[PDB]
């Protein structure tokens, strides 16, 4: 290890430069933390513009069958497309069409 | 507390056949009826 000098009379670049680097992954797991956007009523049977922590979309709502492990949050279909979601506030699992 | 219990006990590694073991889930994604 090799020690910093740090002076008031030093110029720019041997200034100290405070850094602070986020290193989150996204969207292929559940989601636990987030912005200031406030959550909406739930409607079914409708082409809506759904919004589940951060996955837009759009389609029909219905009640699905898929039993969604407690680690496991999105449904894919064989285009890897998401098929199905777990409310994050009511554990029901829904289909998602368009 | 340090403790010395005797030796390494001579030489037990046997092997064996792992068949289908060792397979855990890759991705947080649930999937069905897909060879993934
Ligand atoms: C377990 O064994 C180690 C080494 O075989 C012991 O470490 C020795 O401790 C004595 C003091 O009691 C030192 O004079 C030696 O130099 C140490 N040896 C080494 C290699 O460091 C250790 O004391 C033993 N455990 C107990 C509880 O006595
Ligand atoms: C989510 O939390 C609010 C208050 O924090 C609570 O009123 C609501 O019932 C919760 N959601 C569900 C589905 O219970």
């Amino acid at each position: 290890l090799q020690s910093y000098g740090f002076q008031p009379t030093y110029g720019v670049g041997y200034q100290p430069y405070r850094v602070v680097v986020l290193s989150f992954e996204l969207l292929h797991a559940p989601a636990t933390v987030c912005g200031p956007k406030k959550s909406t009523n739930l409607v079914k049977n409708k082409c809506v513009n759904f919004n589940f922590n951060g996955l837009t979309g759009t389609g029909v709502l219905t009640e699905s069958n898929k039993k969604f492990l407690p680690f496991q949050q999105f449904g894919r279909d064989i285009a890897d497309t998401t098929d199905a979601v777990r409310d994050p506030q009511t554990l029901e699992i829904l289909d998602i069409t368009p | 507390q340090c403790v010395n219990f005797t030796t390494r006990t001579q030489l037990p590694p046997a092997y064996t056949n792992s068949f289908t073991r060792g397979v855990y889930y890759p991705d947080k994604v649930f999937r069905s009826s897909v060879l993934h």
